[PDB]
């Protein structure tokens, strides 16, 4: 895995959950494809 | 600064070894990273995931 | 029946020098080209349409 | 379209024309007559909906 | 030292080896609809490196 700092007007905390909600919805896609 | 600007860790990025091009070797790696990503998040914070498997 | 960068290089770069040396008339195609018209099976055909021509002119 | 209907192994391509009729049709009653107008598309309709149906429940 | 002794086998190093020069890039799918189906899509080209 890669990490890389960045800068946004969000928080750690929101974008946190915003990588939660892709990687849901990116990994229930690839269980539907299966 | 007019718009208020924070230091942000972004997101992991999903980085393969060998780049096979098809999607059969990609999806099984990407399913792998994504469950241990999501496992590591989910402990990282305070919260619960559904359809984790 | 697979097909990777090599091959599909390969085979334009193929087909490339296939063109140009036919240009400059450094090659001779007399076996392709006559097995992919083959006169043969044109004379077969032309039968065959004449044959199909005759019996929807007699079923009237 | 409608021939698009007729067809038997692909169930998202039958799903997608059945949608873009449904949609046709939607708006009114002018757009039906237009629709059943050509026999053709009449005639597959009659013959492919009820078997539609019984598509695929044993 | 754990470095074994030269003369164990193995003692090849490309044995399994793949350059990405040759890593069977996607192309066309070539679909079958039934024997009369003749108005159907018969390709699926759409992440494909060559028409």
């Amino acid at each position: 895995a890669v990490f890389d700092l960045m800068t946004s007007p969000f928080t750690q905390e929101e974008v946190l959950i915003k990588e939660i909600d892709f990687l849901k919805n990116k990994l229930l896609d690839l269980q539907s494809l299966q | 600064s007019s718009t208020p600007l924070n230091w942000v860790q972004g997101p992991a990025i999903f980085h393969m070894l060998t780049s096979p091009y098809t999607q059969d070797e990609i999806i099984n790696h990407e399913m792998n990273f994504l469950k241990g990503r999501l496992l590591e998040l989910q402990e990282i914070t305070g919260k619960k995931i559904t359809g984790v498997n | 029946n697979n097909v990777t960068l090599k091959n599909l290089t390969a085979f334009q770069l193929l087909s490339q020098r296939e063109n140009i040396c036919e240009l400059l008339n450094l090659v001779e195609s007399t076996e392709r080209h006559n097995s992919i018209i083959n006169p043969e099976r044109q004379r077969m055909s032309l039968e065959e349409m004449k044959k199909m021509l005759d019996a929807l002119k007699n079923e009237r | 379209i409608v021939s698009f209907l007729l067809l038997e192994c692909d169930s998202e391509l039958i799903i997608a024309s059945l949608d873009f009729l449904y949609q046709y049709i939607l708006p009114g009653s002018q757009r039906i007559t237009e629709l059943f107008k050509s026999k053709e598309c009449s005639l597959i309709l009659e013959a492919t909906l009820p078997n539609l149906l019984s598509y695929n429940i044993a | 030292s754990n470095i074994p002794d030269p003369t164990l086998p193995p003692t090849e190093m490309m044995t399994r080896f793949l350059h990405p020069n040759w890593y069977a890039l996607p192309t066309t799918v070539w679909l079958k609809y039934g024997n009369y189906n003749s108005w159907a899509p018969s390709f699926n080209e759409n992440g494909t490196v060559v028409d």
